[PDB]
RNA sequence: GCUUGAGUCUCGUAGAGGGGGGUAGAAUUCCAGGUGUAGCGGUGAAAUGCGUAGAGAUCUGGAGGAAUACCGGUGGCGAAGGCGGCCCCCUGGACGAAGACUGACGCUCAGGUGCGAAAGCGUGGGGAGCAAACAGGAUUAGAUACCCUGGUAGUCCACGCCGUAAACGAUGUCGACUUGGAGGUUGUGCCCUUGAGGCGUGGCUUCCGGAGCUAACGCGUUAAGUCGACCGCCUGGGGAG
RNA sequence: UUUUUUUUUUUUUUUUUUUU
């Protein structure tokens, strides 16, 4: 989760820890989780992309 | 495949979230692919396979 | 369908003719094979054959008329230790005459009428129609 | 589950002629020896029920079969008895 | 006999008293009559996570035949002594003979 | 009174269901090693400790020190102690000599009794913790360094040697567990030898506490001539402490020697 | 006399293990002291603490409480329930097989036997983080409130009377059923294994196919159309649990 | 799968016969 700039004119290479770490973690979690009812769904959604 | 010497040779499996990558890209028979998992998890948690980036 | 002698033996009859087949063929046992015979002699199948004399197989030609079941209004009525065993007037009579019934008795299985007429009661095994 | 010392005896001993192993007598000696050795180690471990069900489906077919040998051969049945008891 | 793959962690610098504490680790293993296929001096090598402050180990790994009666005096032996940052004991799916 | 042998009271027959029913720990003679403790409270003169009756207290068992470490030992015997209500056991030392030992729940096979300066780890006479792992279970400690036995007795109280504390200062126990005292304190292990004396009530009376002694019954009801209080008509109704001195809370400690507790969260 | 229903050996093969064991790892409280000065939480709008007796945070030194974060799944097991890391022991079930040995020792069950989600009884406690009650500040047509900091119980359970309700093919016992053909998976027989599996073929599962049966949705053979061994429930409103 | 911008609004009586 460590990641430099170089030479930094603020260069905004930081930008490939959107892939999971940084920003796919939030799926669960924001103030409070969902708590009931997340289980089943995430398999549920697996049917409204066969697009 | 079972065993340590080929799966430092196999680190290409990793994305770069530091993950290992559904095989829909190469294609693997399920004995070989089912095999080498077993392989990558002794080499996991001996960190003789040094899961990602600071680890 | 050991819980049941002989009662498969009217089913499979339904079933496969039915089922689109001019054929069925089956194990024989102690009551099918006469069963077979009086079946085809009325006419309700086309043939009969049985195969492998030692320990033989029993093979019936189901009579795919229209490709609808012969055996559809058929009734197999007598049941385990609850049997029906009925006196020689007060056999079936169906269809305000038509007929008919397959029963056994005295002198084997047979025909409801051909039971009146030689005078016996019996066994009832199937209503027919 | 227990040694063949003990079970080629039962083979010598409850057999008959030639490949008898298996054979009623044989299978009943065998079960009585193999409760009666189990009998001397489920003494261990404290909490063992995972163990014994085996222990006691094993005890109910020894019942089982002797009152199936009885019905079967009455010579089999009463002269078994007077060797390994287990009437119970 | 289980094909105990062990890797235990001590003290990094230390160098001159290890060669002589496998000897010290390996003498439970030969009492078992239990046998080493493989025992890798791993050397000074970095940490993935920062246990016991000197952010390197002295690793060593070996693949012991080697029955139950063992592993529980291993773990102990390893655990009391203050030398030993982490230990951890796989097992089975037949031996590992070669080096890492 | 979940453990086993457990011994139940009986079915509703009788005034006493309870007391304790156990068998096989009773015996005589009272053997050549003993003594007893002496009269009523004889002070000198106007009694303080209140409502006395101080008949029959009557015998004790006389082995303290115990400082009887390396030479290995074996179990004849289990007792009681009514003082205590301990699991206290005969001790043949192979030497030559018979003791009396503050033993755990069933230790005796007759087993294997040995302790002392790294020679042993085992069921162990009193042994020094500075030589031994960490655990739960400790019983003895000698309550500064050399005097002795802090626990005479096997009653539940887990007083637990914690590892790398503040150089050797171990322990952690009941009133406070930052008591702070040195790993060169001996051990024995352990504190669960007569739960089942203690865990349920003897009685209502039973002789515990009536055929030698009475405990304390009254202080406020009755007769002014004692405490603060009061009046009479069955009505008192005031404020009415325990004069000069305090009760509910308050604490009574400034200054003293050794007083090492050093956080005592209080409750 | 057999068809071998039924088992015990022989021989193999893995997972989120029925019960005791060993126990790997983010945050973050609040402290010994290492600091920057006034501002940190909280909201439809903010509040009661708080701030020249310095709002966190952030290092370094320490004292406590002990989830399973994932090769973790586009999945795996299981009688239900119901566990998520791995291991030592008792070693459930199984169940892929050269066979050996006996020939129905069988299926399926009521009263009972075990098990038993919610909950009370515990008897002594293990006493994080969150959050019913607890306790208020607040939004006040009354909030007896939902916030927001603070808050236990629920977390789980040695051990045991536990009935019990939403654990529905609105549905057991099952053998015969052989137009089937299509996938999702598991183990496996045979191939110059030039190979994405070709020819096969049971198991675990789903897809969803005629003759019939037939309202309307369509269900279309293992499925309600035949044939059946029962341990059953089924006595109409409202009387009731 | 965060869905409180205020809570409440009295009974009637409509009602084109009938077998098909």
């Amino acid at each position: 989760i460590k990641v430099r700039e170089n030479e930094p004119f603020d260069v905004a290479l930081r930008r490939f820890k959107r892939s999971c770490e940084k920003a796919g973690v939030l799926a669960e979690v924001r103030r409070r989780e969902f708590y009931e009812k997340p289980t089943t769904e995430r398999k549920r959604a697996k049917a409204s992309a066969v697009k | 495949e079972i065993d340590y010497k080929d799966i430092a040779t196999l680190k290409n499996y990793i994305t770069e979230s530091g993950k290992i990558v559904p095989s829909r890209i190469t294609g693997t028979r399920a004995k070989y692919q089912r095999q080498l998992a077993r392989a990558i998890k002794r080499a996991r948690y001996l960190s003789l396979l040094p899961y990602t980036d600071r680890h | 369908s050991m819980q049941d002698p002989i009662a498969d033996m009217l089913t499979r009859i339904r079933n496969g003719q039915a089922a689109n087949k001019a054929a069925v063929t089956m194990p024989s046992s102690k009551l099918k094979v006469a069963i077979a015979n009086v079946l085809k002699e009325e006419g309700f199948i086309e043939d009969f054959k049985v195969e492998g004399d030692t320990k033989p197989e029993l093979e019936l030609t189901l009579k795919y008329f229209q490709g609808k079941a012969v055996v559809e209004s058929i009734q197999r009525v007598s049941r385990p230790g609850l049997r029906i065993y009925k006196r020689k007037d007060e056999l079936p009579k169906v269809m305000a005459g038509l007929g008919i019934a397959v029963v056994s008795t005295s002198k084997g299985v047979m025909t409801d009428r051909a039971a009146r007429q030689a005078g016996l009661g019996g066994e009832i095994i199937c209503y027919v129609a | 589950s227990l040694s063949t010392e003990a079970t080629a005896k039962i083979v010598s001993e409850f057999g008959r002629d030639a490949n008898d192993t298996g054979s009623t007598e044989v299978q009943v000696a065998l079960l009585t020896a193999q409760i009666n050795h189990l009998q001397g180690h489920f003494a261990e471990h404290k909490k063992d029920h995972h163990s014994r069900r085996g222990l006691l489906r094993m005890v109910s077919q020894r019942r089982k079969l002797l009152d199936y040998l009885k019905r079967k051969d009455v010579a089999r049945y009463t002269r078994l008895i007077e060797r390994l008891g287990l009437r119970r | 006999m289980r094909h105990y793959e062990i890797v235990f962690m001590v003290h990094p610098d230390q160098s001159e008293q290890v060669p002589g504490m496998i000897e010290r680790y390996t003498a439970a293993i030969t009492g078992a009559e239990g046998k080493i296929h493989r025992l890798e001096d791993w050397g000074r090598r970095q940490l993935a996570y920062p246990i016991n402050k000197l952010h390197k180990a002295h690793y060593v790994l070996m693949n012991v035949e080697a029955p139950q009666e063992v592993i529980d005096e291993l773990e102990t032996t390893f655990r009391f002594n203050d030398a030993v940052i982490r230990s951890m004991v796989m097992r089975t799916k037949h031996a590992v003979t070669e080096a890492s | 009174v979940k453990c086993k042998p457990t011994s139940p009271g009986r079915r509703h027959v009788v005034k006493v269901v309870n007391p304790e029913l156990h068998k096989g720990k009773p015996f005589a003679p009272l053997l050549e090693k003993n003594s007893k403790s002496g009269g009523r409270n004889n002070n000198g003169r106007i009694t303080t400790r209140h409502i006395g009756g101080g008949h029959k207290q009557a015998y004790r068992i006389v082995d303290f020190k115990r400082n009887k470490d390396g030479i290995p030992a074996v179990v004849e015997r289990l007792e009681y102690d009514p003082n205590r209500s301990a699991n206290i056991a005969l001790v043949l030392y192979k030497d030559g000599e018979r003791r009396y030992i503050l033993a755990p729940k069933g230790l005796k096979a007759g087993d294997q009794i040995q302790s002392g300066v790294d020679a042993a780890i085992k069921p162990g006479n009193t042994l020094p913790m500075r030589n031994i792992p960490v655990g739960s279970t400790v019983h003895n400690v000698e309550m500064k360094p050399g005097k002795g036995g802090q626990l005479a007795r096997s009653a539940g109280t887990y007083v637990q040697i914690v590892a790398r504390d503040g150089a050797y200062v171990t322990l952690r126990l009941r009133s406070g567990e930052m008591r702070k005292v040195e790993a060169d304190c001996r051990a024995t292990l352990g504190e669960v030898g007569n739960a089942e004396h203690m865990l349920r009530v003897l009685g209502k009376a039973g002789a515990a506490r009536w055929r030698g002694v009475r405990p304390t019954v009254r202080g406020t009801a009755m007769n002014p001539v004692d405490h603060p209080h009061g009046g009479g008509e069955g009505r008192n109704f005031g404020k009415h402490p325990v004069t000069p001195w305090g009760v509910q809370t308050k604490g009574k400690k400034t200054r003293s020697n050794k007083r090492t507790d050093k956080f005592i969260v209080r409750r």
